[PDB]
C-alpha cells in the first residue's frame, strides 16, 4: 500500500522493486553553420507603419 | 480685430507631425534595407457632392440611434428637443414567463389580462411600439408616486397632446408587472435624446443620441421650428435633486425605479437623481432615504446610470413649459454627457 | 584564410510594370518577368 | 480602430480557405494585442491548459482573459480583427454575426462559450492545417445569463435525480435549449466541472454562514441588527439545514478566507459582462439570426 | 513662445526623434541578417546525422534503413560537439 | 571661499550602421525587393530535373 | 490541399539552372507539388 | 481625457520636487470631480476622519468613496491625474506604475489595496507643506480580494473575541506564484470591522433561498465525489467546513412551478457571488499591453486599459 511504502522508504527497507531515473538535461552549445551559395530566395516587401 | 497678447489668439482664434511623419516614411524611396556604397438647384447639387468633398477629405462626442416606432405610447411631438425616451422590449411576454419567477399567491394571469387588455385599449405588421417616452411614465405613476398636482400637471399634458385609457391601461399594467416580479426595469431601457422624430400617421422614426453630448445635437434656437433644446426633467416632482450637502464635482444622471410591495399595493416610483456620487456608493444613499423596503422579496429599487452633466450649475427648476396648453413644472438641465450604463438592482 | 577584402554585390529587384499588371488584374495572377517568357515564347514559334 | 493582422499559415485547401471567408463577422479571443499575431495562437488548440481541451467553466474562465476581437476582413494569408477592448467607448462599429435570438437594436451581447448550445456545431474545421475554431456565441447579457443558470441548474438536477428549464420563451417563438440525443450528455458532461464549483460554492458558503452567526453574536449591536432583519429568515434557515446536516472559530475564519476568494472568482467567470452593444441607425432595429449586426463597444 | 528655452526644448525634440529613426531603419538592416540565419538554421540538418544520410541517399531497404537508423544513433553521439571532443588533434579537426 | 562644480566633460558614441550587404551572409540568399507581397497570396518555383 | 499543377510552359523559358544532379524522390516530401514522368506523359501536352 | 489638475502649493523643497517627480504613474483618489483642486484634498491628512486616521480597512473604506485617479504627468505648478471612475477614455491606454512585490501578466484586473505588506515604501513625506502621500497598491483582483478577506476576517476573528487560547492561525501571510507575502497587521477599528462584517454577514443571508435547500441536499454527494475524483477532491479544501457539514427537500414545493433552482442561482450569484466588489473596490483596469510584453515587471508601468 502506498502508505506502507513510506515507512518502508523512510526508514530505509528496499520495497521488492526498484526504479530507474530519468531526468530532463539542458546544455548551451556552440554552432558551425554551414550554407551553399545561394540557398534561399529572399523576396522583400515594401515598408508600412 | 487683432489683439495686444498675439500668442494667446493665434491659438484661441483657431497635423505637422503627420506632415514631418509622411515626410521620413513616405517621401523617401524604396526604404528599406541598405545598398552598400441652374442658379439654386445647380448649386445645391455642387454643393452635395462637395460636401461629400469635404467630408471624404477627413476621417467621438455623438451617437445616434434611430427607430421606427407607433404613437400608441410615447409619441415625439408632444415632447421637445431635450428628452428622455426609454425603450420597451418583447410584448410577446403576456406573462409567458409570468408562469415562472412568480411567486405562489400570485394569480400570474394579471399581466396578461392587464396587459392583452392594453392592446384591446390602444395586432404585429409594418411596425411595432417601442420607446416609451418619460413623460408618459410620470403621468402613468402621477398619482401612483408622492407629490400630486404637480405631478399631475405632467397628467394633464399627456392627456391633452399625446388618451387617459393607455394612460390607465399602462398604469394597470404597471401595478401588474411590479406584482408579478417582472420589474418595469428588466424592460424600460434608456434610449435616447429625441433628436428627431419625423412622423407619419400612426408612425415615428425617431433619430435619439445613443450617447455623447446633448447640447450639440441639431441645436440652433430649438431642433426644427420648435423650441430650443434642454433636457428638461419634467416634473418638479421628478429631479430628485440629492446632494442636498454638497461640493463642486460633476453631477450624475441616474434614474430610479420604486416601489410598493404591498404598502401601497405594488407601487411604481419612476424620477432622476442628481448628485455626485459613483454607482458604488448610491446604492447606499439609495438604502437610506428611502422607508419603501416593505416586504409586507426584498428589490425595493433598481439604478442605471444615463450620464453625466459635467457641471453642477445648470440645475433650472421651471414650472414653465407647454406641451400644448398644460403646463409643467419643468426643471432644466443645462449641458448633459450620456452614458447609457446598466440596471443594476439586487436588493 | 586567403583574402580580406573580397567584391560583393548590389540588391535584384522585380515589379510589376508592364503587361505584367493586365495578367495581375484580369486574370488575376501574374508570372516574372512575362516580357523575357513570352518573348522567348513567342518568339520560338514563328522562327 | 487597432486592427490586428493574424497571418493564415502556409497553403491551405480551397474549400478551407472558403471556410474562413464566411468567419468575417465571428468573435475572435486574441491572447495579446500585437499587431501580428499567428492563426495557431487564436485557434482552438491554443486553449489547451491542463493537457486537455478546456471544458465550458476552462473556456469562460479564457474568455475573461484574452481579448475579443471581431473579424472585420478575411484576406487570403491574413485576418484582420479589431479588438473589442480597444479604443473609446461607444466607438469602432464593426458589424457582428447574429447567432440564435434577435439581437434586438440594444442589450449589450455577451460573447459566452459555444458548448451551451449544439455543441460540435461552429467548430469550424480547417483540415489542411490541422487546426479548429470555436466562436462563441452572441446573446445578450439578459438572457445570457439567464441561460448560463439555466444550464447548470439543470446540471444540478442532472447530479442527483430519481418543470421543464429547457422551453425557452424568448421574443417571437418558444427557443429551445435541449437538442435531446446524446448533446445534452456533450453539453452536462462539459458543464459538469462548472456545477460542481457552483455546488461547492453554495454549500460551502450556507454551512460557513449557519456555523458564523450562531458563533458569532454570542460574544452588541452585532447581535441586535443581527438577529433583527433576520427573523425567521437566517435563523429559520439554520434550524432546517442543521436539521439534515451536521453542525470551530480557528477553521472557521480560515475556511471564510478560502470560500470568499473561491466565491469571488465565480462572479467573475459568471456575470458574462458585456463586450459591446448594440446601436443600430438606418438599420432594421433587430437582427435576424445569421445577420451582420452594428455593434459599439462599450454597454 | 517667444524664448530661447522653447525653441531649444524643440531643438532636443527634433533631436531625439532623428536619433530613434536612425535606430530603427538600422534594426532592418539588423534583422534582415539575424533572420537569415533562423531560416538557414531551421532547414540545416545537424551534421552527426547528415554525413551517414548521405551516403545512403546515393546507393540506388527496409534493412538498409534499420542499418542507416542504427548507424546515425551512433555517429550522432561519437561526432556531435567534435570541436570539443577531438579538438586537440589536426587531421581529426581538419576532416 | 568659494566652491564650485564642474562638468569636466561629455562623451557620446556612434551606432554603427551594418548593410546586411558588407556581410558574408548576403551570398546565402538571392535577395530582390518586390514592393507588393501584400497583394499576392501565393509565390511558387518550378524544378525540373 | 490538392496542390496546384506544375505549368510546363513556363518552364519553356527557364529562369537558371540546377546544379545539383540527385533522385530527387527521396526528398519527396520538401515539395507541394512533384511528379514523376517516365519517358513522356499525355498531360504534358 | 478631463484631466484633473492638482496644484502643488507654494514652493515644497528641490528634494521634495524631487519626490513628486517620481510619483507619475501612480494612483491617487480625488473627494470630487473636478477641474480646479487643492493639492492638500489629495493628501493622506484628508483621508483623516473626525480626529482619526482610518486604520487599514477604515482606507478601503475611503478608497471605496471618493475617485482613483492614475497620475498621468507633474508639471511645476500642477499634477495631472485623469479620473478612471470617468476619464478613463482614451484610444489608448493610460499608465499605472506597477508598485507591489506582485506583477501583473496580461489581462489581470486590477483593483487597489491600501499599503498591506510586511515590506514597504508609501511614505513620501513632503516637508515644505505639510502633508503626505500614500500610494495604493496596485494588485490583480484574485490577489486583492484574497487580501480583503484576511484583513476582514482577522478583524472579525479577534472580534469574537477567540474563549479558545491565545495561538490563531495565520491569516496574515498570503502566497502569490511563490514568494509569501505578509501582511501588515496592525490595529483593527470598531467601526472599520463592522461595517465590513456588517455588510458581509448581510449578503450571505440573501443569497439563502427556499431552493437553496435543494442543493444542501448534495452535501453528502459532494463527499461522494470528494473521493473518487481527482478534481472534485481538489475543489474541496482541506479545511473545508462543508467537509465537518457532513460529519431533505422537505416537501413544501409550492404548486410546482418556480423553478427554485434557478432562482436560488441568480439570488445568491447576485449577493454573494459580487462580495470582493462590496467587501473592497472592484477593478476599474485590466493589464493590457501594447508591445506583446505579456507580463508587468515589479516597477514597471502597465499599459491599462478599461474595465475587465
Amino acid at each position: 500500500s502506498p502508505v506502507a511504502l513510506y515507512h518502508q522508504l523512510k526508514t530505509g527497507l528496499h520495497p521488492g522493486f526498484g526504479f530507474t531515473v530519468v531526468r530532463q538535461d539542458r546544455f548551451v552549445t556552440e554552432n558551425v553553420l554551414f550554407s551553399e551559395r545561394a540557398s534561399e530566395a529572399y523576396f522583400l516587401g515594401q515598408l508600412q507603419v | 480685430t487683432k489683439p495686444l497678447p498675439t500668442a494667446p489668439m493665434a491659438w484661441a482664434e483657431s497635423s505637422p507631425r503627420e506632415l514631418a511623419g509622411h515626410a521620413p516614411l513616405r517621401r523617401v524611396l524604396r526604404p528599406p534595407i541598405a545598398r552598400r556604397d441652374t442658379r439654386a438647384t445647380r448649386d445645391d447639387t455642387e454643393q452635395a457632392v462637395d460636401k461629400i468633398l469635404r467630408g471624404a477629405r477627413r476621417a467621438p462626442r455623438y451617437h445616434l440611434t434611430r427607430q421606427v416606432t407607433l404613437t400608441d405610447l410615447c409619441q415625439p411631438n408632444a415632447e421637445r428637443a431635450g428628452a428622455l425616451l426609454l425603450a420597451l422590449r418583447h410584448p410577446t411576454d403576456l406573462p409567458h414567463l409570468a408562469r415562472h419567477r412568480a411567486p405562489p399567491g400570485r394569480q400570474t394571469e394579471r399581466l396578461a389580462e392587464a396587459w392583452g387588455q392594453l392592446l384591446e385599449a390602444s395586432e404585429s405588421g409594418c411596425a411595432r411600439a417601442g420607446l416609451v417616452s418619460f413623460n408618459f411614465l410620470v403621468a402613468a405613476c402621477t398619482a401612483a408616486y408622492d407629490a400630486r398636482d404637480a405631478a399631475e400637471a405632467v397628467r394633464a399634458h399627456i392627456t391633452t397632446n399625446y388618451a387617459g385609457a393607455r394612460l390607465d391601461r399602462f398604469s394597470e399594467c404597471l401595478r401588474a408587472m411590479v406584482h408579478t416580479h417582472v420589474f418595469p426595469h428588466e424592460v424600460m431601457r434608456f434610449f435616447g435624446g429625441l433628436v428627431s422624430w419625423v412622423t407619419q400617421d400612426e408612425l415615428a422614426s425617431v433619430t435619439a443620441v445613443c450617447s455623447g453630448p446633448q447640447e450639440a445635437t441639431h441645436t440652433g434656437h430649438p431642433g426644427r421650428p420648435c423650441s430650443a433644446v434642454t433636457i428638461p426633467a419634467c416634473a418638479f416632482v421628478d429631479l430628485d435633486a440629492e446632494l442636498c450637502l454638497g461640493g463642486p464635482g460633476a453631477a450624475f444622471l441616474y434614474l430610479v425605479f420604486t416601489y410598493r410591495q404591498c404598502r401601497d399595493q405594488e407601487l411604481c416610483c419612476v424620477y432622476v437623481v442628481k448628485s455626485q456620487l459613483p454607482p458604488r456608493g448610491l446604492e447606499a444613499a439609495l438604502e437610506r432615504l428611502f422607508g419603501r423596503l416593505r416586504i409586507t422579496t426584498c428589490t425595493y429599487a433598481a439604478f442605471a446610470e444615463l450620464g453625466v452633466m459635467p457641471d453642477d450649475s445648470p440645475r433650472c427648476l421651471h414650472r414653465t413649459e407647454r406641451f400644448g396648453a398644460v403646463g409643467v413644472p419643468v426643471v432644466i438641465l443645462e449641458g448633459v454627457v450620456w452614458r447609457p450604463g446598466g440596471w443594476r438592482a439586487c436588493a | 584564410e586567403d583574402t580580406e577584402a573580397d567584391v560583393p554585390v548590389t540588391y535584384g529587384e522585380m515589379v510589376l510594370n508592364g503587361a505584367n499588371l493586365v495578367t495581375a488584374l484580369v486574370m488575376g495572377k501574374a508570372v516574372r518577368s512575362l516580357d523575357d517568357v513570352g518573348r522567348h515564347l513567342l518568339d520560338m514559334q514563328e522562327e | 480602430c487597432f486592427e490586428a493582422d493574424i497571418a493564415i499559415p502556409s497553403g491551405i485547401s480551397r474549400p478551407d480557405a472558403a471556410a474562413l471567408q464566411r468567419c468575417e463577422g465571428r468573435v475572435v479571443f486574441l491572447p495579446t494585442i500585437r499587431r501580428q499575431l499567428a492563426l495557431a495562437d487564436v485557434a482552438h488548440e491554443s486553449f489547451v491548459s491542463g493537457g486537455v481541451s478546456p471544458d465550458t467553466l476552462g473556456l469562460l474562465l479564457a474568455y475573461r482573459r484574452r481579448f475579443p476581437a471581431v473579424i472585420t476582413r478575411v484576406l487570403p494569408t491574413r485576418i484582420v480583427a479589431c479588438p473589442v477592448d480597444l479604443g473609446l467607448t461607444h466607438a469602432g462599429t464593426v458589424n457582428l454575426r447574429n447567432t440564435s435570438p434577435v439581437d434586438l437594436c440594444n442589450g449589450d451581447p455577451v460573447s459566452l462559450v459555444p458548448p451551451v448550445f449544439e455543441g460540435q456545431a461552429t467548430d469550424v474545421r480547417l483540415e489542411s492545417l490541422d487546426l479548429t475554431l470555436r466562436f462563441p456565441v452572441p446573446l445578450p447579457t439578459p438572457l445570457a445569463r439567464e441561460i448560463v443558470a439555466r444550464l447548470v441548474a439543470r446540471g444540478i438536477r442532472d447530479l442527483n435525480p430519481d418543470p421543464d428549464l429547457n422551453v425557452l420563451y424568448y421574443n417571437g417563438a418558444r427557443l429551445s435549449l435541449v437538442a435531446d440525443v446524446q448533446q445534452l450528455a456533450s453539453v452536462n458532461t462539459e458543464l459538469r466541472s462548472l456545477v460542481l464549483n457552483m455546488v461547492y460554492s453554495i454549500t460551502e458558503g450556507t454551512t460557513l454562514i449557519l456555523t458564523l452567526i450562531p458563533r458569532l453574536l454570542a460574544l452588541g449591536y452585532v447581535n441586535a441588527l443581527l438577529q433583527m432583519q433576520s427573523v425567521t429568515r437566517e435563523a429559520a434557515q439554520l434550524i432546517h439545514p442543521e436539521a439534515p446536516m451536521l453542525m470551530r472559530r480557528l477553521p472557521l475564519y480560515e475556511a471564510l478566507v478560502a470560500w470568499l476568494a473561491h466565491a469571488g472568482q465565480l462572479g467573475d467567470i459568471l456575470a458574462l459582462a458585456p463586450a459591446v452593444r448594440v446601436c443600430t441607425f438606418d438599420g432594421a432595429a433587430v437582427v435576424q439570426s445569421g445577420d451582420m449586426a452594428p455593434v459599439i463597444r462599450y454597454p | 513662445d517667444g524664448t530661447g528655452i522653447s525653441l531649444h526644448r524643440q531643438l532636443r525634440a527634433i533631436q531625439q526623434l532623428a536619433r530613434n529613426v536612425q535606430a530603427v531603419l538600422g534594426a532592418f538592416e539588423r534583422g534582415t541578417a539575424d533572420q537569415m540565419l533562423h531560416v538557414l538554421l531551421e532547414k540545416a540538418p545537424p551534421l552527426a546525422l547528415l554525413l551517414p544520410m548521405q551516403r545512403y541517399l546515393d546507393n540506388g531497404t527496409r534493412v538498409a534503413r534499420a542499418t542507416l537508423v542504427a548507424e546515425l544513433k551512433r555517429s550522432f553521439c561519437d561526432t556531435s560537439f567534435f570541436l570539443g571532443k577531438a579538438g586537440h588533434r589536426r587531421e581529426a579537426i581538419e576532416a | 571661499d568659494v566652491e564650485f562644480d564642474a562638468l569636466l566633460g561629455s562623451y557620446c558614441n556612434t551606432l554603427s550602421l551594418v548593410r546586411f550587404l558588407e556581410l558574408g551572409l548576403s551570398v546565402a540568399c538571392v535577395c530582390t525587393k518586390f514592393p507588393e507581397l501584400a497583394y499576392m497570396n501565393e509565390g511558387r518555383v518550378q524544378f525540373e530535373v | 490541399r490538392d496542390p496546384p499543377g506544375y505549368r510546363y510552359a513556363a518552364a519553356m523559358v527557364p529562369t537558371g539552372s540546377i546544379l545539383s544532379t540527385i533522385e530527387v524522390a527521396s526528398h519527396r516530401r520538401l515539395f507541394d507539388f512533384f511528379a514523376r514522368v517516365r519517358s513522356d506523359e499525355n498531360s504534358l501536352y
